[PDB]
RNA sequence: AUUGACGGAAGGGCACCACC
RNA sequence: ACGAGACUCUGGCAUGCUAACUAGUUACGCGACCCCCGAGCGGUCGGCGUCCCCCAACUUCUUAGAGGGACAAGUGGCGUUCAGCCACCCGAGAUUGAGCAAUAACAGGUCUGUGAUGCCCUUAGAUGUCCGGGGCUGCACGCGCGCUACACUGACUGGCUCAGCGUGUGCCUACCCUACGCCGGCAGGCGCGGGUAACCCGUUGAACCCCAUUCGUGAUGGGGAUCGGGGAUUGCAAUUAUUCCCCAUGAACGAGGAAUUCCCAGUAAGUGCGGGUCAUAAGCUUGCGUUGAUUAAGUCCCUGCCCUUUGUACACAC
């Protein structure tokens, strides 16, 4: 797997300016203004529920509310609960969805 | 409580007489609903003249 | 005597426009020929040499009407836009061909900038005019 | 001396039908450089009876809602048109326009009461029909096709002034009468 | 000595004219080089509104408007006479705006 | 005034460009290539826009072919590509007439196995780019 | 299937009785003889620069020779 | 017997929200 | 007597009056450029000045006040010699366009405009109110208002030349219109100045149109739906794509059945520009100018209204 030509550990190295190279203008556009609180803190806790998962099993479920909340490559491998209004789909992030939003990943219809 | 920003949009504004947000006019600084302005239009200086 | 009035405006700018591509001094871009004029262009120009031709025109509306800047000089090559399915609109031309053209003309001699704001025609751009819209008129009444 | 377009004599046409004399203004006080001027012709009834032939001619070819309003490409498509009968022919445009009128005009029509019996037709009327039919032969004639609406304009009403079938002017004239006669 | 003119404004014709009026006749009876009247374009605000304040009927509007009259006049004297040129009977509909050859 | 070489037809890219037509629009039908593509291509090689494509050589036709497959190395400026930024392979490059499907075939399946909603739109058929479905659209539906 | 570019055939009838029609012009050289427009117009513009044909009007739309 | 409304009654007039 | 008309606003006229550096014109002086023999009360100038008070006057154009002006007034004809109608002269104009708009009504619409309001319901696990997310936009289909088209009376590229309404920095309220200079191919970015406005944007260099080039009757360089990739802007947030820009893909559509709308003079139609909505934004509406017609000066056939006569077992109107 490779995004942009460059890989996924060099992806988790580089700070959000280079990344910011490597992403949509939209993204781009996002991460040039700040990520407020309720970003930070569901990093923080994606991380804490990585870092305490036993090995060769999935991370526990996080939920959240935020579904216009840009997949960073530091966010691959855990597992979210995205509303979508009416319950909490789960959502395996996988290294592909790094561009796209947590949004487009829990369907709001039928 | 009232976290949600408020600095633009139909929310922002209200009318000066009812405080309703539909039908609003904002033209020379008025900040009145259409009907409300419909009644003080004569107060306000606004004839029908054509 | 002849001035720049005096004549047809559509053969005198094609004899400017001859007479900037004679004398090997105006500044061409590299991306002359990649570039639309306007967002509102489909193609590119036809003309391969269209920059001289640019050139000489906005010389001409500088002659008359003097005084002007990129933004006037984009809403005098704008035109109309098609929108595909939608209303068609007024739109403005491209700023950096319109400043490039400006600055060559200002390197030229021929242009230069005036005291409240804006570009005028200094007097070699004057005789330059007068001197091309001489020659196409003498070379009408043959 | 006044010449339409410059160059096209006005004194020599000649209105060889009685009955439309009054109609075709052609001559000595309708003589005009070019078919188009502020008009005011449909104010009061019978007053477009006074306006050039050439400017009617004009008129009624800004048609089919991307042409209206279009009147300067109305204006050099007759010029142009009047260049091409005058190469083709060999005689005076402005002749060759009026005996167009003159032939192409129906002069028997047919008006529904109910079946449909026959009716005469107004002169005035039957200008208005020799302008309307020549005007959408030549614009049926030029559509979807590589000759362009001045050339199909002149053999148009070429054909209508010799008083051919090929013209559309002329069938549409012929079938009017015959319908007209059919149903007395 | 100054350049002081006074600006008049108003929504009706006949009070600001009469006030015009009275402002050159006292300035003419005590000999000041007066430059009489001066009519900038009226300028007329228009609203247009829906005449419902329900949304059915036959799609009729309203079409209010407002006019504003400007008069100007151009006084050269001190400024203690003007003080006496002026405050006589203002009507109540128009308004002065005094500027003393400076903002 | 005909050549006797005059190509009726060509095979430039597994694709027949048909001659009797303008060079500027006769390689437009080759599928990743536009007019406005066409015409930088055809400026930054040395051929003449007023020419039929049959009245081309082999030598013509080849440099076409290279400046096409190769649009960067010829000073063609990166927007005009059509894709830039590639998701994949990271490279700046224009898509020609069986690229543009593999592209196009492995950009949905991409949209698609992951399972996000444009590409759950382009499996089930419908309109991705936030249209009014209710009204519009019937034709190609039951 | 007008012809883009002229035969020996074609030139021969073009160079042998074009010069006496009483009207020319791009829409019916490029109908009689089954040519596209373009080349009719470049065909009619190489002949009166050739000097055999003379030019009664020349507008963007519309050129009549003789 | 009177006023209104109606008549798949009988006469007049009007309207490019009717026609020619 | 009310309604109609009169009335008010608006359009058209005034070389007559009142005036104007927040509008100009014309002279004069200075300056630049062109011809020239030596040339000139020569030509172009939205170049500058006459606002230090004469070292220039004036109001034609612009603005807006007061008056004037049109009344079927004059001349023929018809008409009961009546009201009036038709034509014509002189005239700016011989029917400019709107606003207001009666007696009675309608179970017409609005309790979702209102600190207009009766009654009923609910009122702390609230139908109050706030916050987070979703939805109004979902898609086999059937209608209505529209926009773009089907091309050559055209599309593309370049060149040349013209508008009129009117808006613009805000109590709370954050959010204005923008000239000029420099980056960028474009959307855009960064500096810096003017404007609370006849002062600045702005002489609003609008589009159609006009002039030259390419194409050539082909689903074509007509049409630009659909869709892939990228770049910016607004926002606290753009995915279910806000909007804008660039490359690419290139569908139906070859003038539209039965039916049906709207319209008679600067009108229809074509074509753009402002206002409202608006942090972002018009395929909508509301106004504005620009190019500018075909047909008609009639009728009760169709669709509806109004009056009169006539029949009624109808009066909550069969
Ligand atoms: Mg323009
Ligand atoms: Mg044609
Ligand atoms: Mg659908
Ligand atoms: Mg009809
Ligand atoms: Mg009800
Ligand atoms: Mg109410
Ligand atoms: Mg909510
Ligand atoms: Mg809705
Ligand atoms: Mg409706
Ligand atoms: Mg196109
Ligand atoms: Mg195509
Ligand atoms: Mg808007
Ligand atoms: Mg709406
Ligand atoms: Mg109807």
């Amino acid at each position: 797997f490779t995004y942009r030509g460059v890989d996924l550990d060099q992806l988790l190295d580089m700070s959000y300016e280079q990344l910011m190279q490597l992403y949509s203008a939209r993204q781009r556009r996002r991460l040039n203004r700040g990520l407020r609180r309720k970003q930070h803190s569901l990093l923080k806790r994606l991380r804490k529920a990585k870092k305490e998962a036993p090995p060769m099993e999935k991370p526990e479920v996080v939920k959240t509310h935020l579904r216009d909340m840009i997949i960073l490559p530091e966010m691959v491998g855990s597992m979210v609960g995205v509303y979508n209004g009416k319950t909490f789909n789960q959502v395996e992030i996988k290294p592909e969805m790094i561009g796209h939003y947590l949004g487009e990943f829990s369907i709001t219809y039928k | 409580y009232w976290s949600h920003p408020r600095k633009f949009g139909q929310g922002s504004r209200s009318c000066r007489v009812c405080s309703n947000r539909h039908g609003l006019i904002r033209k020379y600084g008025l900040n009145m609903c259409r009907q409300c302005f419909r009644q003080y239009a004569k107060d306000i200086g606004f004839i029908k003249l054509d | 005597g002849v001035t720049v009035k005096d004549v047809n405006q559509q053969e005198f700018v094609r004899a400017l426009a001859a007479f900037l591509k004679k004398s090997g001094k105006l500044k061409v871009p590299e991306w002359v020929d990649t570039v639309k004029l306007a967002k509102h262009k489909e193609l590119a120009p036809y003309d391969e040499n269209w920059f001289y031709t640019r050139a000489a025109s906005t010389a001409r509306h500088l002659y008359l009407r003097g005084g002007a800047g990129v933004g006037s000089m984009t809403k005098i090559y704008g035109g109309r836009q098609r929108n595909g399915v939608m209303p068609s609109h007024f739109s403005r031309g491209s700023k950096s061909v319109a400043r490039r053209v400006l600055q060559a003309l200002e390197g030229l001699k021929m242009v230069e900038k005036d005291q409240d704001g804006g570009r005028k025609l200094t007097p070699q751009g004057q005789r330059d005019l007068d001197r091309i819209a001489g020659q196409v008129a003498a070379a009408n009444k043959k | 001396d006044i010449k339409l377009f410059g160059k096209w004599s006005t004194d020599d046409v000649q209105i060889n039908d009685i009955s439309l004399q009054d109609y075709i203004a052609v001559k000595e006080k309708y003589a005009k450089y070019l078919p188009h001027s502020a008009g005011r012709y449909a104010a009061k009834r019978f007053r477009k009876a006074q306006c050039p032939i050439v400017e009617r001619l004009t008129n009624s070819m800004m048609m089919h809602g991307r042409n209206n309003g279009k009147k300067l490409m109305t204006v050099r498509i007759v010029k142009h048109a009047f260049e091409i009968i005058h190469l083709l022919t060999g005689e005076n445009p402005l002749q060759v326009l009026v005996n167009a009128i003159i032939n192409s005009g129906p002069r028997e029509d047919s008006t529904r009461i109910g079946r449909r019996q026959a009716v005469d037709v107004s002169p005035l009327r039957r200008v208005n029909q020799a302008i309307w039919l020549l005007c959408t032969g030549a614009r049926e004639a030029a559509f979807r096709n590589i000759k362009t609406i001045a050339e199909c304009l002149a053999d148009e009403l070429i054909n209508a002034a010799k008083g051919s079938s090929n013209s559309y002017a002329i069938k549409k004239k012929d079938e009017l009468e015959r319908v007209a006669k059919s149903n007395r | 000595i100054h350049r002081i003119r006074i600006t008049l404004t108003s929504r009706n014709v006949k009070s600001l004219e009469k006030v015009c009026a009275d402002l050159i006749r006292g300035a003419k009876e005590k000999n000041l080089k007066v430059k009489g009247p001066v009519r900038m374009p009226t300028k007329t605000l228009r609203i247009t509104t829906r005449k419902t304040p329900c949304g059915e009927g036959s799609k009729t509007w309203d079409r209010f408007q407002m006019r504003i009259h400007k008069r100007l006049i151009d006084l050269h004297s001190p400024s203690e006479i003007v003080k006496q040129i002026t405050s006589i009977s203002i009507e109540p509909g128009v308004e002065v705006e005094v500027t003393i050859a400076d903002a | 005034v005909i050549p006797e070489k005059f190509q009726h037809i060509l095979r430039v890219l597994n694709t027949n460009i048909d001659g009797r037509r303008k060079i500027a629009f006769a390689i437009t039908a080759i599928k990743g290539v536009g007019r406005r593509y066409a015409h930088v291509v055809l400026r930054k090689a040395d051929i003449d826009l007023t020419k039929r494509a049959g009245e081309l050589t082999e030598d013509e036709v080849e440099r076409v072919i290279t400046i096409m497959q190769n649009p960067r190395q010829y000073k063609i400026p990166d927007w005009f590509l059509n894709r830039q930024k590639d998701v994949k392979d990271g490279k700046y490059s224009q898509v020609l007439a069986n690229g543009l499907d593999n592209k196009l075939r492995e950009d949905l399946e991409r949209l698609k196995k992951i399972r996000a909603h444009r590409g759950l739109r382009h499996f089930w058929g419908l309109r991705v780019r936030g249209q009014h479905t209710k009204t519009t659209g019937r034709r190609g539906r039951t | 299937n007008n012809l883009v570019l002229f035969d020996k055939a074609t030139y021969d009838k073009l160079c042998k009785e074009v010069p006496n029609y009483k009207l020319i012009t791009p829409a019916v050289v490029s109908e009689r003889l089954k040519i596209r427009g373009s080349l009719a117009r470049a065909a009619l513009q190489e002949l009166l620069s050739k000097g055999l044909i003379k030019l009664v009007s020349k507008h963007r739309a519309q050129v009549i020779y003789t």
